C-alpha cells in the first residue's frame, strides 16, 4: 500500500499550491 | 593583440575552406 | 521531357524556379544599398 | 441521432440567442 | 515616407509602412501575385523538363503534374501519362502572365502615385470604409465561384476529370450527373472529423466533389452579389476590429485553417487526390502489406481465415470494433481505407472471404505490391524507407511533402494570425507602443487582496 | 561600397556551402 | 557541359539582381 | 587600399589548403584511410589497435 | 615593479581582454578548438572505432567527429611525448591523442575561462554571480567527459566530440544505463525545460508590459533609472492568469539564475552515479511482479526491453574490440520484425 | 466612425453578465475564453486524477494485451501513466456514451481520449485567456504567442501524431516512463536526432537555460547596495518602486570585457526580446518536427553513405546510432507486428 | 447512456453559446481606454 503514502504526497503538494494561491501574502504598493 | 587573435582564426579558417572544397571533388 | 524544339532550352529550365528566393534576397540587398539594415 | 439531442441544443442555444438579441436591442 | 522618422517602422517591420498606401500596396499585392504565378510556370516547366514516360509520377518528385493529371491532362487509362504537352502550355502561359503581373507589380510599387484615393474613386479606400471592403469582398467572392464554375464546367463538358473509381480501373470521365442533393453534400459538411467519419476529407465520388464545387460556386456568387448590395449588421459593427491588420489577421486564421485542411486531404483522401499521381496513403500501403502476405500466404496453402495470429488476433483477418472484416495486425488501425483496387473484394459485411479465397486478381497483387512499397515513409534527403532503413531507394512521396510543407504554413501562419490579431486589437484600443506611464490601468485598479 | 562588399561575399559563402551540398550528393559520402 | 550551361544560367540571373541595383544606385 | 596583400594572401592560402588535399599531402600526415586503403589485399577486417604500448608496431603492419 | 609592470599590461583596456587568466585562458581554448576543427576535417576513426570521421572521408557536419581513443589505451593520457605514440604524430592521431588534447585543454581552458569571468568581475567591481552560473556547465563537463569514462573502462566510452557521436553517447545511455529513469537526470530536465519557460516568459513579460516612451510603433528606439516596463502590472497579470506572479526583480532574476545551474548540478551527481555503473536501472518490486506474473506490463517494463534490443544490436557494432559474435538467432526481437 | 464603436448597453442582465464575466477585479481572470477553459480542464484534471489512481489495465496496441497504468494496480509515479487508447479504435472518437458499459470504456483507453481532447481545447483557451486579459489590463498582447509555442508541442504530441499515424494509440502516454516509451520508438521510427528541428529544440532549451543563467547573474552581479551586511539583499528592492534596482552600465560593461564590446546589448528592450524570441523559435521549429515526422518526413538518413573504392560500406557514427535505432525498432511492441514492414 | 450523451450535449451547447454571443457583445469596447 505504496498507493497510499504516494497519494498522501500528491496530495500535500496540491494543498501546498492550493495555499500558495488563496492564502499568499498580498503583494504591497510602494 | 588584435592582429594575432583576428589573424588566429581567419588563417586556419580560410586554410580549412580550401581544403574542405577540394575534398568535395574527391572521387571514390 | 521539354518539347523537341524548346529542348535546347533545358538548363536554362533548370534555374527558373530558384528565381523568387533570390527576390526575398534582393530585398536585403536593396535595403543595405539605402542605409538601413 | 435521436431528435432529442437537436431539441436540446436548438432549445439552449435559442434562449441564449434571444438574450443576445434584447441585449443587442 | 520610407524611413524610421516619417513612418515610425523600422527597415525590418518596412512593410508595414505600406498600411495606408493604396498605391504601393497594391503593387506589392500584384507583385506578389506576379511571384505565385512565376513559380507556378517555372515549376511545371521543371517538371516537364524532368519527367521520365515509363515511371510513376510519384517517384519522380512532382506535385504539380499530379494536379493536371487528375482534372484529366495526358492521360491513359490506369494512370499513365502518355501526352506531357498540356502540361507544358499550363506551364508557359503561367510564366509569361507573371511577366505582366510583373510589370504590373513594379509600376504600381515604384513608378504610380502611392495614394489611390486622391486620382481615382473605385480603386481607392479607408480601411474603416466597411462598404467599400463588403464591396471588394463580394466582388472576389464572386471571382472564387466563377472559378468553381470552371472546374465545374471543365469537368461536366471538357473532357471531364480522371475518375480512380471509373468502372475499369481509373480514366478520365464526364461527369453526367452530379450531386445537387443538400442531405448528402451537407451531410459532408456537419459530419465529424475522426475516424471513420472523415468530414470533408471524406469525399470519395467525383460526383460529389463536382456538385460540391457547384454548390460552393453558387453559395460564393450569391454571397458575393450579398455583400456588394448590402452593408454590415449593427451586431457585426460592433463584434468586429475595423483596420487593414485586422483583416489580415482574419485572412490569416482563415488560411491556417484552409492549411490544415489541405494537408488532411493530401494525407488521406485518394479520390481527389488519385494514388496512380500522388502515391498511395499510409493507410493505403500498410493495407496493401497485409494484403500482399494475405495472399503470398494464401498461395502457400494456409486458410486465412482460420488462421491464428501470437496474440490469439487473426493473423491476416479479423473484425473491426463494429462487426465488419477486416486485414490483421497493426492495419486493423487503417481499416476505414477505400481503395479501387480493393473494393471488388469488398462485401456488406466488410471483405468478402469467399472473394478473398477465389477472386483475387493479378492486377490487385501487383497494385497491393507497388503501394506497400511506395509507402509514405522517407528521410528529409530522401532516403526511401523506414529510419532504419539503407541508402538505395530515392524516395519520399509527394503526400508527405504536401501534407508537412503545409502543415508547416498552416501552423506558422496560424502564429501570424494571433500576432496580427492582438496587435490589431492593441492599436484600435490605443496601447500597442506601450503602457501610458500617466494613465496606467493597473493603478486605478483595486488590489486583488 | 560596403553594401557591395557584404553582397559580394555573401554570394561568395552561399557559392561554398553551395559546393558542400553539391558534395553531399557526389564523391565521397553520397552513398553512390 | 550542361552543368556549364546551368552554371552559366545560374550566375546570369543571380548577378541580374544586384546590377539593377547599381545601375539605380548611380542614378 | 588593404586588399592588396589580402589578394596576394587569401587566395594562396585557400589554394595552399586546396593543395594540402589533392597532392594528399594529408592523408600522409593525419593517417587517414584513402578510399581504397581501409582494407588491403592480407586484411579483410577492422585494423583495430589491441596493444597499448605496442600500437607503433601495431599500426605497422 | 617587474609584476606590478606584467599587471598594468595585462589588464589594460583592449578590444579583447586578457588578464592573467587570460594567459591560461587563450593558448587553451585555441588549441581545443583547433583540435577539434582539425580532427572532424583531416583525422579518422578507422583504428580506434572502425569508422570514418572526418570531412577527408566523407563525413559532414552532423556524422564528423573527434572520437575517443582506442579501448586497449585505457585511461592512458595519451601525451605526444607518450610510450604509446613516441613522438609519432601519425601515430598519434591513429591511437586518439585528439581526443585527450581536446579534452584536457579544454578543461584547462574552462578553468581560464571562469578565472576570466572572476577577474573581469572584481577588476570592474561586480558580484562574482557570473562564474558561479558557470560552475553549473563546468560539472557538466568534467562528470560526463572526464568521470565518466574514469570511472569505466577507458576513455573509449567518453562521448565523442561530434553531433552523431553525442547522439550515440546517448542512446548507449539509454539503452544500458536506463538515464531516463535516473531522478537526478530529471531534475536537469526540469532545470533546462524551467530555464527555457523562464527566459521565454520574463522576455515577453517585460516586452509586453513596457511603458509607452515614444511614438513610434518601434518601441526599441524608446529607450536611465525608471523602469522601462510595469512590474506591477505584469504582477497583476500573472496573478490573475496564474494565481501567483512575482513582485520583487532581485528574487526573479536570482531564480531564473538558480533554475537551470541546479538543473545541471544534478545531472552531474547523476553521470558520477554512471560512471560506477550505479545506476537507476530497475525497480525490483515490478521486476519480481513481472516475473512471476506474465500478464503484468508497464511502461517501464515495456522500457527495460527497449533497452535490451538497443543493447544487442549496438553491442556488436558499438564496441568493436570486444569481438562480439551475436549469432542472429540470439539476437532479441518481436514477431515479424 | 472609426476602428473600435465606443459604446454601452445600460446595466442589463445579460450586460451584467458580461460584466462579471470580463471583470479585472476577480482574483482569477474568468473571460470568455476562460468560459470555455474552466470546464474542460476540469473534467479533464477529475477523469487525470482518479484514472492515474484506480484504472483497470488498458489494451493499447489493440492486441487484447492490457497495459497497466494506474496506482492501485502495481504502479508507483515513474511508472504510472494514463494509457492511451486502443490501436483497434485508431482515430475513431470514443466517447463513454458509445461504449456498451463503463467497464468496456476503462479496457479501451477511452479515459485517454477524454482528458487529450479536453486538455487541448482548455489550453488554447489558456492561450486565448492570456490574451484576453492583456487587452482588458490595457498590455501589449504577444504573451498569448510565447505561450503558442508549448501549446503547439502538446498538440504535436496528443493530436498531429496521432492523425498522421491513424491512432491515438501512438500519442503520448500521459506519464513519465510512457513519456521515455514515446521517445524512444520515435527515435527508432523517425530518427528525430537527426532531424534539424530537432537540432533547433535543443538550441532553443540549451540556448534558453543558457540566456537565464546569463541575464540573471548579470543582473544579480550588478545590484546596488541598499541592504545591510548578512540581510538578504532582494528586502533592497520594493515593489511598485520606479528606481531601478541595478547598474546596468556595469552589466554591459562587464559582458562587454568578458567577449567583446560589440558582443553585448545596450538596449535592455532588445535583450529581453531576445530572451523571449530564442527559446519561443526553438520550440516553435521542434513542434513542427514532431508534426511534419507525424507525416513520415524523417530525420536525415545516412546510413551506409560512406563507401570505400572497392564498395565495401564504411560505417560512421550516424551508422552506430542507427544500430541503436534498429534496437528499440525490432524490440518495440514485440506481438503487434505480423509482417516485416512497419508502415503505421 | 444516451441520457449521459444530452446531459454532455446540453453543457457543450450551453458554454458554446456563451463563449460566441459573448464575444458578440461589443468585446472591442472592452478595454481600459473606453
Ligand atoms: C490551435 C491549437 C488547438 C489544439 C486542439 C484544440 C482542441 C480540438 C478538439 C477536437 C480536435 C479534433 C481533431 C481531429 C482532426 C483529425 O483527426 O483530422 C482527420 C480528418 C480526416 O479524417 C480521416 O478521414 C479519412 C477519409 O478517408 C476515406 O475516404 C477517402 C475518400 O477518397 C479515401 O477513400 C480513404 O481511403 C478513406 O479511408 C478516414 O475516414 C479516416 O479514418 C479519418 O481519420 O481531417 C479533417 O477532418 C480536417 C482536419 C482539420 C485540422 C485538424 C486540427 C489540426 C490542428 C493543428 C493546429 C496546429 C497549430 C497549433 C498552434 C497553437
Ligand atoms: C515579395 C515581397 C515584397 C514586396 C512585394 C515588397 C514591396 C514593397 N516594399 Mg518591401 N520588403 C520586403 C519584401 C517585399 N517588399 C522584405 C523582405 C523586406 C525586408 C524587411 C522589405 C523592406 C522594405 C522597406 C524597409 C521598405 C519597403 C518598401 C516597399 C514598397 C516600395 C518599394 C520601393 O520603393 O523600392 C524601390 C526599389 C527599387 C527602385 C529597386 C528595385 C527595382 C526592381 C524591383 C528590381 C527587380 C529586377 C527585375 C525584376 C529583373 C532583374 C513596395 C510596395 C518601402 C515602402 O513601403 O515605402 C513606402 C520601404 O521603405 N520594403
Ligand atoms: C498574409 C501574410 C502576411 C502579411 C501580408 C504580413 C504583413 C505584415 N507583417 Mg506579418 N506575419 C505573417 C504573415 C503576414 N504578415 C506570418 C505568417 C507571421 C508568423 C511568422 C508573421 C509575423 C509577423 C511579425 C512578428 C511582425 C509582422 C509584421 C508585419 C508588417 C510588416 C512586415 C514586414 O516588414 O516584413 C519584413 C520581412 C522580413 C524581415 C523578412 C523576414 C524573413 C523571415 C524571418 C524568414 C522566413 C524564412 C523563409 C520562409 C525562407 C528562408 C530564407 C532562405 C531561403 C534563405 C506587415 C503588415 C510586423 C508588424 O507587426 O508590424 C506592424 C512584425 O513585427 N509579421
Ligand atoms: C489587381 C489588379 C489591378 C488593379 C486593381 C489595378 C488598378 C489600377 N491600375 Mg493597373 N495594372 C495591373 C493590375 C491592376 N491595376 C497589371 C497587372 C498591370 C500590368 C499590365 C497594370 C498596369 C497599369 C498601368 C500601366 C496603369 C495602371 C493604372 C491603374 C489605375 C487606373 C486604371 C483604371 O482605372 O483602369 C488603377 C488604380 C494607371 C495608373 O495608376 O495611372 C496613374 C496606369 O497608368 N495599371
Ligand atoms: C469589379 C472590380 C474588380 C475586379 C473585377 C477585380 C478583379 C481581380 N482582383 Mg481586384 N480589387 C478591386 C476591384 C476589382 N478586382 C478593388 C476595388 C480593390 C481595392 C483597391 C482591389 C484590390 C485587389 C488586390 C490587392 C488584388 C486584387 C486581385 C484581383 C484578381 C484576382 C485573381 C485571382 O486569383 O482570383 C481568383 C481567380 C479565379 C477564381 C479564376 C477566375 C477569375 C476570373 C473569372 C477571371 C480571372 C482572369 C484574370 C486573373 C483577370 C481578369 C479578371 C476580369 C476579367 C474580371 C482579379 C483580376 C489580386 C491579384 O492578383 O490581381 C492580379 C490581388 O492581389 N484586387
Ligand atoms: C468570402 C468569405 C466571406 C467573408 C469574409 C464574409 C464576411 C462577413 N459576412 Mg458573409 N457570407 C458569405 C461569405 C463571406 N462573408 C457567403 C458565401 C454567404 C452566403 C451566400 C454569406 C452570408 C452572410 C450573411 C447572411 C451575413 C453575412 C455577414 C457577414 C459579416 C459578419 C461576419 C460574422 O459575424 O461572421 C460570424 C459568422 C458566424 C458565427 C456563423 C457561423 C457559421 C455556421 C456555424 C456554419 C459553420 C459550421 C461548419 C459546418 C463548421 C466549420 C468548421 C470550422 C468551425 C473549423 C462579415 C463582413 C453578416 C453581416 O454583417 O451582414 C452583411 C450577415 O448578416 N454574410
Ligand atoms: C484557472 C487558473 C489556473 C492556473 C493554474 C494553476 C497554477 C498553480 C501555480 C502554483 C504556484 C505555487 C507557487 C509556490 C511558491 C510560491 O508561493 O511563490 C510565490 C512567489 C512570489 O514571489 P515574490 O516576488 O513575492 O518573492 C519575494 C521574496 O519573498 C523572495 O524571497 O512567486 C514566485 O516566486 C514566482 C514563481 C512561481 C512559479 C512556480 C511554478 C511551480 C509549478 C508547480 C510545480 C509542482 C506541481 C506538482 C503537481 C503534482
Ligand atoms: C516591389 C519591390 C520588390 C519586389 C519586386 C518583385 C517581386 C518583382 C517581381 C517581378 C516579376 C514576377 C517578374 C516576372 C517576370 C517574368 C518573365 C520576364 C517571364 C519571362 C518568360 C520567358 C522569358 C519565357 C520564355 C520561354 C518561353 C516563351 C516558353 C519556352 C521556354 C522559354 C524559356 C524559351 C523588392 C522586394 C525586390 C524590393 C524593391 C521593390
Ligand atoms: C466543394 C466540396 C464540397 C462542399 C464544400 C462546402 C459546401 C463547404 C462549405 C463550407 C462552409 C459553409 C464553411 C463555413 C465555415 C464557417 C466558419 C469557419 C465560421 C467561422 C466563424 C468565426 C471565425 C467567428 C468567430 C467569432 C466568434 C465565434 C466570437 C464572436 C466574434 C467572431 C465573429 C470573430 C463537398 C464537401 C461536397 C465535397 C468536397 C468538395
Ligand atoms: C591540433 C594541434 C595543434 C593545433 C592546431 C590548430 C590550432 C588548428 C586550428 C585550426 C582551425 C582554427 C580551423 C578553423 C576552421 C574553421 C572552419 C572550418 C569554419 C567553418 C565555417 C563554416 C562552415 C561557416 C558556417 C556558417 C556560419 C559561421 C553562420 C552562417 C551560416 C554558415 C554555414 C555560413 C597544434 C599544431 C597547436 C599542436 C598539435 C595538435
Ligand atoms: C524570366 C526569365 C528571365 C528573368 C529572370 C529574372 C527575373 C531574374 C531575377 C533575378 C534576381 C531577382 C536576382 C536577385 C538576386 C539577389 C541577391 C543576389 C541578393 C542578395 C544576396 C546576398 C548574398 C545578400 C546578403 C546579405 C546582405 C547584403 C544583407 C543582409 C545580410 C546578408 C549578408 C545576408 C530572363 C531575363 C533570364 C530570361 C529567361 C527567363
Ligand atoms: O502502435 Mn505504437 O509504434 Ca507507430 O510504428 Mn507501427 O504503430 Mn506501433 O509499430 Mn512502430
Ligand atoms: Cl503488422
Ligand atoms: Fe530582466
Amino acid at each position: 500500500m505504496e498507493a497510499l503514502v504516494y497519494v498522501f504526497l500528491l496530495i500535500g503538494t496540491l494543498v501546498v499550491i492550493f495555499f500558495a494561491i488563496f492564502f499568499r501574502d498580498p503583494p504591497r504598493i510602494a | 593583440f588584435r592582429w594575432l587573435a583576428i589573424h588566429g582564426l581567419a588563417i586556419p579558417t580560410v586554410f580549412f575552406f580550401g581544403a574542405i572544397t577540394a575534398m568535395q571533388f574527391i572521387q571514390r | 521531357q521539354l518539347p523537341e524544339t524548346y529542348n535546347i532550352f533545358a538548363p536554362i529550365i533548370d534555374i527558373m524556379p530558384v528565381i523568387p528566393i533570390l527576390f526575398l534576397l534582393l530585398a536585403f540587398v536593396w535595403q543595405a544599398a539605402v542605409g538601413f539594415r | 441521432l435521436l431528435a432529442a439531442a437537436l431539441a436540446l441544443v436548438a432549445v439552449v442555444f435559442a434562449v441564449v440567442l434571444a438574450l443576445f438579441a434584447a441585449w443587442a436591442a | 515616407g520610407r524611413s524610421i522618422e516619417s513612418t515610425g517602422f523600422a527597415w525590418w517591420s518596412g512593410n508595414a509602412r505600406l498600411i495606408n498606401l493604396s498605391g504601393k500596396l497594391l503593387g506589392a499585392h500584384v507583385a506578389h501575385a506576379g511571384l505565385i504565378v512565376f513559380w507556378t510556370g517555372a515549376m511545371t516547366l521543371f517538371e516537364t523538363s524532368h519527367f521520365i514516360p515509363e515511371k510513376p509520377l510519384y517517384e519522380q518528385g512532382m506535385i504539380l503534374l499530379p494536379h493536371l493529371a487528375t482534372l484529366g491532362w495526358g492521360v491513359a487509362p490506369g494512370g499513365e501519362i502518355v501526352n506531357t504537352y498540356p502540361y507544358f502550355a499550363t506551364g508557359v502561359i503561367h510564366l509569361v502572365s507573371s511577366a505582366v503581373l510583373g510589370f504590373g507589380g513594379i509600376y504600381h510599387s515604384i513608378v504610380g502615385p502611392d495614394v489611390l484615393e486622391d486620382s481615382f474613386s473605385f480603386f481607392g479606400y479607408d480601411w474603416r470604409d466597411k462598404n467599400k471592403m463588403t464591396t471588394i469582398l463580394g466582388i472576389h467572392l464572386i471571382l472564387l465561384g466563377i472559378g468553381a464554375f470552371l472546374l465545374v464546367i471543365k469537368a461536366l463538358f471538357i473532357g471531364g476529370i480522371y475518375d480512380t473509381w471509373a468502372p475499369g480501373g481509373g480514366d478520365i470521365r464526364f461527369i453526367t450527373n452530379p450531386t445537387l442533393n443538400p442531405a448528402i453534400i451537407f451531410s459532408y459538411l456537419l459530419k465529424s472529423p475522426f475516424g471513420g467519419e472523415g468530414w470533408i476529407v471524406g469525399v470519395n465520388n467525383m460526383e460529389d466533389v463536382i456538385g460540391g464545387h457547384i454548390w460552393i460556386g453558387v453559395t460564393c456568387v450569391i454571397g458575393g452579389i450579398w455583400h456588394i448590395l448590402t452593408r454590415p449588421f449593427s451586431w457585426a459593427r460592433r463584434a468586429f476590429v475595423w483596420s487593414g491588420e485586422a483583416y489580415l489577421s482574419y485572412s490569416l486564421g482563415a488560411l491556417a485553417l484552409m492549411g490544415q485542411t489541405a494537408a488532411e486531404y493530401a494525407w488521406y483522401n485518394n479520390t481527389v487526390y488519385p494514388s496512380e499521381f500522388y502515391g498511395p496513403t499510409a493507410a493505403e500501403a500498410s493495407q496493401a502489406q497485409a494484403f500482399t502476405f494475405l495472399v503470398r500466404d494464401q498461395r502457400l496453402g494456409a486458410n486465412i481465415a482460420s488462421t491464428q495470429g501470437p496474440t490469439g488476433l487473426g493473423k491476416y483477418l479479423m473484425r473491426s470494433p463494429t462487426g465488419e472484416v477486416i486485414l490483421g495486425g497493426e492495419t486493423m488501425r487503417f481499416w476505414d481505407l477505400r481503395a479501387p483496387w480493393l473494393e471488388p473484394l469488398r462485401s456488406s459485411n466488410g471483405l468478402d472471404l469467399n472473394k478473398i479465397k477465389n477472386d483475387i486478381q493479378p492486377w490487385q497483387e501487383r497494385r497491393a505490391a507497388e503501394y506497400m512499397t511506395h509507402a509514405p515513409l522517407g528521410s528529409l534527403n530522401s532516403v526511401g524507407g523506414v529510419a532504419t532503413e539503407i541508402n538505395s531507394v530515392n524516395y519520399v512521396s509527394p503526400r508527405s511533402w504536401l501534407t508537412t510543407s503545409h502543415f508547416f504554413l498552416g501552423f506558422f501562419i496560424f502564429i501570424g494570425h494571433l500576432w496580427h490579431a492582438g496587435r490589431a486589437r492593441a492599436a484600435a484600443a490605443g496601447f500597442e507602443k506601450g503602457i501610458n506611464r500617466e494613465n496606467e490601468p493597473v493603478l486605478s485598479m483595486r488590489p486583488l487582496d | 561600397p560596403l553594401w557591395l562588399v557584404v553582397t559580394f561575399g555573401g554570394i561568395v559563402v552561399l557559392t561554398v556551402l553551395g559546393i558542400f551540398i553539391y558534395g553531399s550528393y557526389s564523391g565521397l559520402g553520397s552513398s553512390l | 557541359w550542361q552543368v556549364i550551361v546551368q552554371l552559366v544560367f545560374l550566375a546570369l540571373i543571380i548577378t541580374t539582381g544586384p546590377v539593377i541595383i547599381v545601375y539605380l544606385s548611380t542614378r | 587600399r588593404y586588399w592588396v596583400i589580402h589578394s596576394i594572401t587569401i587566395p594562396s592560402l585557400f589554394i595552399a589548403g586546396w593543395l594540402f588535399v589533392s597532392t594528399g599531402l594529408a592523408y600522409d600526415v593525419f593517417g587517414t584511410p584513402r578510399p581504397n586503403e581501409y582494407f588491403s589485399e592480407n586484411r579483410q577486417q577492422v585494423p583495430l589497435i589491441n596493444d597499448r604500448f605496442n600500437a607503433r608496431e601495431e599500426l605497422d603492419d | 615593479g617587474w609584476f606590478d609592470l606584467l599587471d598594468d599590461w595585462l589588464k589594460r583596456d583592449r578590444f579583447v581582454f586578457i588578464g592573467w587568466s587570460g594567459i591560461l585562458l587563450f593558448p587553451c581554448a585555441y588549441l581545443a578548438l583547433g583540435a577539434w576543427f582539425t580532427g572532424t576535417t583531416f583525422v579518422s576513426s578507422w583504428y580506434t572505432h572502425g569508422l570514418a570521421s572526418s570531412y577527408l572521408e566523407g563525413c559532414n557536419f552532423l556524422t564528423a567527429a573527434v572520437s575517443s581513443p582506442a579501448n586497449s589505451m585505457g585511461h592512458s593520457l595519451l601525451f605526444l611525448w607518450g610510450p604509446e605514440a613516441q613522438g609519432d604524430f601519425t601515430r598519434w592521431c591513429q591511437i586518439g591523442g585528439l581526443w585527450t588534447f581536446t579534452a584536457l585543454h579544454g578543461s584547462f581552458g574552462l578553468i581560464g575561462f571562469c578565472l576570466r569571468q572572476f577577474e573581469i568581475a572584481r577588476l570592474v567591481g561586480l558580484r562574482p554571480y557570473n562564474a558561479i552560473a558557470f560552475s553549473g556547465p563546468i560539472a557538466v563537463f568534467v562528470s560526463v567527459f572526464l568521470l565518466y569514462p574514469l570511472g569505466q573502462a577507458s576513455w573509449f566510452f567518453a562521448p565523442s566530440f561530434g553531433v552523431a557521436a553525442i547522439f550515440r553517447f546517448l542512446l548507449f545511455l539509454q539503452g544500458f544505463h536506463n538515464w531516463t529513469l535516473n531522478p537526478f537526470h530529471m531534475m536537469g530536465v526540469a532545470g533546462i525545460l524551467g530555464g527555457a519557460l523562464l527566459c521565454a516568459i520574463h522576455g515577453a513579460t517585460v516586452e509586453n508590459t513596457l511603458f509607452e516612451d515614444g511614438e513610434a510603433s518601434d518601441t526599441f528606439r524608446a529607450f536611465q533609472s525608471e523602469e522601462t516596463y510595469s512590474m506591477v502590472t505584469a504582477n497583476r497579470f500573472w496573478s490573475q492568469i496564474f494565481g501567483v506572479a512575482f513582485a520583487n526583480k532581485r528574487w526573479l532574476h536570482f531564480f531564473l539564475l538558480f533554475v537551470p545551474v541546479t538543473g545541471l548540478w544534478v545531472s552531474s551527481i547523476g553521470i558520477v552515479g554512471l560512471a560506477l555503473n550505479l545506476r537507476a536501472y530497475d525497480f525490483v518490486s515490478q521486476e519480481i511482479r513481472a516475473a512471476e506474473d506474465p500478464e503484468f506490463e508497464t511502461f517501464y517494463t515495456k522500457n527495460i526491453l527497449l533497452n535490451e534490443g538497443i543493447r544487442a544490436w549496438m553491442a556488436a557494432q558499438d564496441q568493436p574490440h570486444e569481438n562480439f559474435v551475436f549469432p542472429e538467432e540470439v539476437l532479441p526481437r518481436g514477431n515479424a520484425l | 466612425m472609426t476602428v473600435t464603436l465606443e459604446r454601452r448597453e445600460s446595466t442589463s442582465l445579460w450586460e451584467r453578465f458580461c460584466s462579471w464575466i470580463t471583470s479585472t477585479e476577480n482574483r482569477l481572470y474568468i473571460g470568455w475564453f476562460g468560459v470555455l477553459m474552466i470546464p474542460c480542464l476540469l473534467t479533464a484534471t477529475t477523469v487525470f486524477i482518479i484514472a492515474f489512481i484506480a484504472a483497470p489495465p488498458v489494451d493499447i496496441d489493440g492486441i487484447r494485451e492490457p497495459v497497466s497504468g494506474s496506482l492501485l494496480y502495481g504502479n508507483n509515479i515513474i511508472t504510472g501513466a494514463v494509457v492511451p487508447t486502443s490501436n483497434a479504435i485508431g482515430l475513431h472518437l470514443y466517447p463513454i456514451w458509445e461504449a456498451a458499459s463503463l467497464d468496456e470504456w476503462l479496457y479501451n483507453g477511452g479515459p485517454y481520449q477524454l482528458v487529450v481532447l479536453h486538455f487541448l481545447l482548455g489550453v488554447a483557451a489558456y492561450m486565448g485567456r492570456e490574451w484576453e486579459l492583456s487587452y482588458r489590463l490595457g498590455m501589449r498582447p504577444w504573451i498569448c504567442v510565447a505561450f503558442s509555442a508549448p501549446v503547439a508541442a502538446a498538440t504535436a504530441v496528443f493530436l498531429i501524431y496521432p492523425i498522421g499515424q491513424g491512432s491515438f494509440s501512438d500519442g503520448m502516454p500521459l506519464g513519465i516512463s510512457g513519456t521515455f516509451n514515446f521517445m524512444l520508438v520515435f527515435q527508432a521510427e523517425h530518427n528525430i536526432l537527426m532531424h534539424p528541428f530537432h537540432m533547433a529544440g535543443v538550441a532553443g532549451v540549451f540556448g534558453g537555460a543558457l540566456f537565464s543563467a546569463m541575464h540573471g547573474s548579470l543582473v544579480t552581479s550588478s545590484l546596488i547596495r541598499e541592504t545591510t551586511e548578512n540581510e538578504s539583499p532582494n528586502y533592497g528592492y520594493k515593489l511598485g518602486q520606479e528606481e531601478e534596482t541595478y547598474n546596468i552600465v556595469a552589466a554591459h560593461g562587464y559582458f562587454g570585457r568578458l567577449i567583446f564590446q560589440y558582443a553585448s546589448f545596450n538596449n535592455s528592450r532588445a535583450l529581453h526580446f531576445f530572451l523571449g524570441l530564442w527559446p519561443v523559435v526553438g520550440i516553435w521549429l521542434t513542434s513542427i518536427g514532431i508534426s511534419t515526422m507525424a507525416f513520415n518526413l524523417n530525420g536525415l538518413n545516412f546510413n551506409q553513405s560512406i563507401v570505400d573504392s572497392q564498395g565495401r560500406v564504411i560505417n560512421t557514427w550516424a551508422d552506430i546510432i542507427n544500430r541503436a535505432n534498429l534496437g528499440i525498432e525490432v524490440m518495440h511492441e514485440r506481438n503487434a507486428h505480423n509482417f516485416p514492414l512497419d508502415l503505421a | 447512456m444516451f441520457t449521459l450523451k444530452i446531459f454532455v450535449y446540453s453543457c457543450v451547447a450551453f458554454f458554446c453559446s456563451l463563449f460566441i454571443f459573448g464575444f458578440l457583445s461589443n468585446d472591442p469596447s472592452r478595454n481600459p481606454n473606453r
